[PDB]
C-alpha cells in the first residue's frame, strides 16, 4: 500500500500541475514566452519522476488484485465501473505504432551485435574528441 | 416557416432580431423605407 | 484564422490527454482512503464521495508469472525497435528544426 | 424486465439480427 | 381520458385475477372455521357477480357497439367535410376580425395624432 | 432459400436504429473514409415515402439515417456525444416522427 | 462478429457510378425495348416488387371514407353465460371427484380462447380515430367560441365607451 | 413581417408617452420614425430615443453631435 | 496472428439467459462453455464424474448459504490443481468468481491446509464477463504525453523569434 | 493543510474502445 499510496500522492501532483498549465493557457491571452517554458519544464520532468517511480514499484502494484466493495453498488454503478475498467489504448496511437513498424519494417542478432559496436564505438570516439581539446 | 415567426411574442422576437443582424446594430435602427427596400429586393 | 484554429487544436489536444490522466488518480486515491479514511476523504472528486462510501482499494497477493526466454526477448528487441523510432524522429525534429 | 419475452422490444434485437437469415446470407456472401 | 376498450381489459385481467385468487383461497382454505370461510366466500362470490356485471355494462357501451362500420364511414367522411368548411368560415371571421382591429388602430392613430397637434396648438 | 435484396437492405436499415451498431461501424476508419458506404446511405433515403415506408418495422431509423445524411456535412468527430445525444434528444425525435406520421 | 458485415454491393458504388448511373439506365431501358446481375451499376435500379405481394422474414409472412354486430353481442353474451356455468360445474368436479377435473378446464379455456377470436373480429383502430375526432373537434370548437366571445365582448365594451364619450359631449 | 406593425406600435406607444409629459418649448422639434423620436437641438445635438414598454419609462437608444 | 488480450475479452450469450436465465444456480453453467473455462480443470473431470455416476468476509457467508457449494468442496478437495470457485454474489445482476488453483502439499513437516494461489481475476456483470491496473496507467500515460508532444510542437511551430525582441507569437 | 482539491476531470462522454468480438455462440 506504501508504494500505490507514494504513486497516488506524486500522481495527484502531476494531475495538479496539469490543471495549472491548463487554466493559464485557456486564457484569450498568451503569458510571457518564458513563463510557459518554465511551467513546461516542471511539468514535463515530474512527467520524468512520475514515469521513474512507476517503474521503481512495478512488484507491488503487480501483486495487488482487483475487486469491487460489497457496499459499491454495481446495479446503479455499473457505468462508473465500466469507465474505469476499461484499457483499450486511444485508436489513433494504435495505427500509429502500426504505420511506424510497417516503415521500420540470426541476421537481426547480427545486425544488433553491429549496432553494439556501432555505439561503443562511438561513445569512445566522442569521448577522445572531448578530451582532446582542454574545456577547463 | 412563417408559423413561428407569427406565433412568437415581441420579448422573444427581440433577440432574435438583434441576433440576425449582428452586434452592434439595435433592433430599432431599422428604416421603415429601409425595410420595405430589402422587403423589394427579397421579393424578387 | 489560422492561429485561432491551431489554438482549439492544442486546446483540445490537451483536454484529451488530461482527460484519460484523471482517471489514473481516481483509481489511486482509493488505498490510502481505505487505509485512512481522513486523509483520504480530500483526494476523491465530490461526485466520487458521494456515489460510494471509500474503502475501495485493499492489498492483496499474486505470484509472479514464471520467466523465460519467450516474452523478454522479443520486449527488449521491440523496445529497441520503438528506440530507433524515437531516434529517427530526433534526426528529424532535429533536421527541421536547424 | 428480466424476463426476455421473444418478438417484442422497443428497440431492433441482437438475438433477432443474429438468428435472422442476412446472418448466414452474410456467411454464403460467397454463394451471391 | 381513458378509453372503453382498455377499460375493457383492465376489467377482463381484473376478473382473471379474481377467480385466481378465489380459487387459491379455496385450495388453500378448503378443511379456518366453516362461518368465517363461508362469510369469505360470500364475498368473494359477491365480488363476482359484482365484476361480471361490470363486464356487462361495459361490453354493452362499447359508441359504435351496434352501428355498423360503414354508417361510421359515412360519418366520418362528412364529418372532415364540415370540418373542411368550419375551418374555411374561421378563415374568414379572423380575417375580418383583422380587419375591423386594424380600422381600430387606424382610428386609434389618428385620435393620437389629433391629441398630439391640439396639445401642442398652443 | 437465398434472401433478395429487398429483405436484406430492409434489415440493413432497421438495424441503423441501434445505437451500438453505429458506434461500431464509425469506430472502423474505413467505414466512413470509403465514400461506397456514405453512397449507400444516400440511396437509401427513398424509403421515407410509402408504400416503402409501409414496410419498416421501427421507424426511429428513418430519423437515424437522416441525422446520418447530416453527418456527411458535420465532420469520426461527435462518434463519442452520439449516445449521449440520441438519449437526450429521443422526446423531440420521438414528437417529430408522431407529428410526421400520426397527424 | 456481434455485428454482420456490411453488404457487399454496398462497396461497389462509387461516386462515378452515381454520376453515369443516368447513361446507364437510359442505355438499359434502350436494350430492354430474379434480374440477372451482368453489370456492377444494376442495383442502383429500383428493385421490382413481388407479383405475390408477399414478405417472409423470421418465420413469418406479411403483405376508405376515414383516410349484424348484434349477433355478435348476443354471441358474447351466452358464451359468457356459458363460460359462469361451466366455471361453477367445474368447480363442482373438484369439489366431488377432482381427480378428473382437467377434462373439464381445458374445455373451459378453449371458450376462453373463442372469446379472444370473438375479440379478433371487432377489431378497433376506426374508434379510436373517432374518438381523436371528437376530442380535436371539440377543443377547435370551444377555442373557436371563445374567440368570437371575447371579441364580442371587446366590441360590446368599444360600444359602451362610444355612448360614454358621446353622452359627455 | 411582424416588423412593421411592431414598429408602428412603437411609434404610437412612444408619442403617447411623449404626449404623457410636458415636453419644454426648447424641445418642441420632434420627430417619430421606425419606433425611434428625434429631438434635434440646432448646433447643439441630435437625440434619438425609444421606449420598451408604455410603463417602462424612456431609455436611451443613439446620439449624434451638430 | 493477431489476437486480442483475454483480459479485455467479453463474451455475450444471449441463447443462454434466455432459455435458462442468470442464477447463482447456473453461473457455473454459464461459464462453462466461454473459452476462459480451461477444458484442463478438474471441474469438468468432476462433470465428467457426475454424469457417469449419473448414468450408471462473506466467503464464509456464501459458504454457509449453498449446499452445492459444499458438494463443491467434498468433489474438490480430493482432486488438486487449477480449478473454478465462486467468490462473491449479489442479486440479481453481479456475481464474480474466484480463480485460484490449489496444491495439496501433504508432506510431513506442514501443519497448514491445501495451498491456494490466485490465478486470475473474472468478473460476471450482467450477461458480460472481464478479465494489469499498472497496463492502464502507463497506456494513459503514454497517450497523454503523446498529445502534449503534438500540442507543444505546434507550439514551437507557432514560435517566431527576432533578435532585437526576443520571441514573441 | 490541503492547499486545494482537484477539480472533478470524469470524461463520461469519452466513447471507450473495449473490442466485442466472441458473441457467436
Amino acid at each position: 500500500g506504501q508504494a500505490l499510496d507514494a504513486v497516488r500522492m506524486r500522481l495527484a501532483q502531476l494531475t495538479h500541475s496539469l490543471r495549472r498549465i491548463r487554466d493559464e493557457m485557456s486564457k484569450a491571452e498568451l503569458p510571457q514566452w518564458y513563463t510557459l517554458q518554465s511551467q513546461l519544464n516542471v511539468t514535463l520532468s515530474q512527467l520524468v519522476s512520475v514515469t521513474s517511480t512507476l517503474q521503481h514499484f512495478q512488484e507491488t502494484l503487480d501483486s495487488t488484485v482487483v475487486y469491487p466493495l460489497p457496499k459499491f453498488p454495481t446495479t446503479s454503478h455499473e457505468s462508473l465501473v465500466t469507465t474505469l475498467l476499461r484499457k483499450k489504448n486511444i485508436p489513433e496511437v494504435d495505427e500509429w505504432m502500426k504505420y511506424v513498424r510497417e516503415t521500420s519494417g540470426e541476421e537481426i542478432e547480427k545486425l544488433l551485435q553491429q549496432d553494439r559496436e556501432i555505439t561503443n564505438w562511438a561513445r569512445t570516439t566522442f569521448r577522445n574528441e572531448y578530451g582532446k581539446h582542454d574545456f577547463k | 416557416p412563417h408559423e413561428i415567426y407569427g406565433s412568437m411574442p415581441l420579448e422573444q422576437l427581440i433577440p432574435i432580431i438583434l441576433r440576425q443582424r449582428g452586434p452592434g446594430f439595435k433592433f430599432v435602427d431599422l428604416n421603415e423605407k429601409e425595410l420595405q427596400n430589402e422587403i423589394k429586393q427579397l421579393g424578387s | 484564422e489560422q492561429f485561432v484554429k491551431r489554438r482549439r487544436d492544442m486546446l483540445e489536444h490537451i483536454n484529451l490527454a488530461m482527460n484519460e490522466s484523471s482517471l489514473a488518480l481516481e483509481f489511486v486515491s482509493l488505498l490510502l482512503s481505505s487505509v485512512k479514511e481522513s486523509t483520504g476523504m480530500s483526494s476523491m472528486s465530490p461526485f466520487l464521495r458521494k456515489v460510494v462510501k471509500p474503502s475501495s482499494l485493499n492489498s492483496d497477493k499474486i505470484p509472479y508469472v514464471a520467466p523465460t526466454k519467450k516474452e523478454y526477448i522479443e520486449l527488449d528487441i521491440l523496445n529497441k525497435g520503438w528506440k530507433l523510432q524515437s531516434l529517427n524522429e530526433s534526426k528529424d525534429l532535429l533536421r527541421a528544426s536547424f | 424486465k428480466g424476463a426476455v419475452g421473444p418478438n417484442n422490444f422497443i428497440w431492433p434485437a441482437e438475438d433477432a439480427l443474429r438468428r435472422g437469415m442476412l446472418a448466414m446470407a452474410s456467411l454464403h456472401s460467397k454463394e451471391l | 381520458m381513458t378509453d372503453r376498450l382498455t377499460q375493457l381489459q383492465i376489467c377482463l385481467d381484473q376478473m382473471t385475477e379474481q377467480f385466481c385468487a378465489t380459487l387459491n383461497y379455496i385450495d388453500k382454505n378448503h378443511g379456518v372455521p366453516p362461518e368465517e370461510f363461508s362469510n369469505t366466500i360470500d364475498e368473494l362470490s359477491t365480488d363476482i357477480i359484482l365484476k361480471t356485471r361490470q363486464i356487462n355494462k361495459l361490453i354493452d357501451s362499447l359508441p359504435g357497439v351496434d352501428v355498423s362500420a360503414e354508417e361510421q364511414l359515412r360519418k366520418i367522411d362528412m364529418l372532415q367535410k364540415k370540418l373542411v368548411e368550419v375551418e374555411d368560415e374561421k378563415i374568414e371571421a379572423i380575417k375580418k376580425k383583422e380587419k375591423l382591429l386594424r380600422h381600430v388602430d387606424s382610428l386609434i392613430e389618428d385620435f393620437v395624432d389629433g391629441i398630439a397637434n391640439s396639445k401642442k396648438s398652443t | 432459400p437465398l434472401p433478395t435484396r429487398f429483405e436484406v437492405e430492409l434489415e440493413f436499415i432497421q438495424s441503423l436504429a441501434n445505437i451500438q451498431y453505429v458506434t461500431y461501424l464509425l469506430t472502423q476508419q474505413q467505414i466512413w473514409k470509403s465514400p461506397n458506404f456514405k453512397n449507400y446511405l444516400k440511396y437509401l433515403e427513398y424509403w421515407c415515402n410509402p408504400p416503402y415506408s409501409q414496410c419498416i418495422v421501427y421507424p426511429n431509423c428513418l430519423f437515424i439515417l437522416k441525422l446520418l445524411n447530416g453527418f456527411m456535412e458535420s465532420a469520426l468527430e461527435g462518434l463519442d456525444e452520439l449516445p449521449k445525444i440520441i438519449q437526450l434528444q429521443g422526446p423531440q425525435w420521438m414528437n417529430e416522427m408522431v407529428e410526421r406520421w400520426a397527424n | 462478429s456481434l455485428y454482420p458485415p456490411p453488404p457487399p454491393y454496398v462497396k461497389f458504388f462509387t461516386q462515378s457510378n452515381l454520376e453515369k448511373l443516368p447513361k446507364y439506365k437510359e442505355k438499359k431501358a434502350a436494350s430492354a425495348k430474379e434480374e440477372e446481375i451482368t453489370c456492377a451499376l444494376d442495383y442502383l435500379i429500383p428493385p421490382p416488387m413481388p407479383k405475390n405481394q408477399q414478405y417472409r422474414a423470421f418465420g413469418s409472412i406479411w403483405q376508405e371514407n376515414e383516410s349484424n354486430y348484434q349477433y355478435k353481442i348476443q354471441e358474447l353474451r351466452k358464451l359468457l353465460k356459458s363460460l359462469l356455468l361451466n366455471y361453477l360445474e367445474l368447480i363442482g368436479v373438484l369439489s366431488i371427484n377432482p381427480d378428473m377435473y382437467e377434462r373439464k378446464v381445458e374445455n373451459i379455456r378453449t371458450i376462453l380462447v373463442n372469446i379472444h377470436h370473438l375479440l379478433n373480429e371487432y377489431r378497433q383502430s376506426r374508434e379510436s380515430l373517432i374518438m381523436l375526432l371528437e376530442e380535436q373537434l371539440e377543443y377547435k370548437r370551444g377555442e373557436i367560441r371563445e374567440i368570437e366571445q371575447v371579441c364580442k365582448q371587446v366590441h360590446d365594451k368599444l360600444t359602451s365607451i362610444q355612448d360614454t364619450l358621446r353622452t359627455g359631449s | 413581417g411582424l416588423i412593421l406593425q411592431r414598429l408602428k406600435d412603437l411609434n404610437l406607444t412612444v408619442s403617447i408617452k411623449i404626449a404623457l409629459m410636458n415636453i419644454p418649448k426648447p424641445l418642441n422639434s420632434y420627430h417619430i420614425k421606425n419606433g425611434r423620436i428625434y429631438f434635434t437641438v440646432p448646433n447643439e445635438f441630435e437625440i434619438q430615443l425609444s421606449t420598451v414598454n408604455r410603463q417602462s419609462p424612456l431609455f436611451f437608444v443613439d446620439l449624434k453631435l451638430l | 496472428m493477431n489476437v486480442t488480450p483475454l483480459d479485455e475479452l467479453q463474451w455475450k450469450s444471449p441463447e443462454w439467459i434466455q432459455v435458462f436465465g442468470l442464477r447463482t444456480e447456473n453461473v457455473l453453467d454459464y461459464f462453462a462453455e466461454s473459452p476462459f473455462f480451461d477444458k484442463t480443470s478438474n471441474n469438468q473431470v468432476i462433470k465428467m464424474q457426475r454424469q457417469f455416476s449419473q448414468l450408471n468476509p462473506a466467503r464464509r457467508q456464501i459458504l454457509f448459504k449453498y449446499p452445492m457449494y459444499m458438494q463443491l468442496e467434498e468433489e474438490l478437495m480430493k482432486l488438486d490443481g487449477t480449478e473454478y470457485v465462486l467468490s462473491s454474489v449479489r442479486e440479481p445482476d453481479f456475481w464474480v468468481i474466484r480463480k485460484q488453483r490449489r496444491t495439496n502439499n501433504s508432506g510431513v513437516g506442514s501443519a497448514k491446509g491445501p495451498e491456494i494461489i490466485p490465478l486470475q481475476d473474472y468478473y460476471i456483470i450482467g450477461a458480460n464477463i472481464y478479465q494489469t491496473i499498472f497496463k492502464i496507467v502507463q497506456s494513459r500515460l503514454m497517450s497523454t504525453s503523446y498529445h502534449l508532444n503534438s500540442t507543444l510542437e505546434s507550439l514551437y511551430d507557432l514560435i517566431e523569434f527576432q533578435p532585437s525582441q526576443g520571441v514573441h507569437y | 493543510p490541503s492547499y486545494s482539491p482537484t477539480s472533478p476531470s470524469y470524461s463520461p462522454t469519452s466513447p471507450s474502445y473495449s473490442p466485442t468480438s466472441p458473441s457467436y455462440s
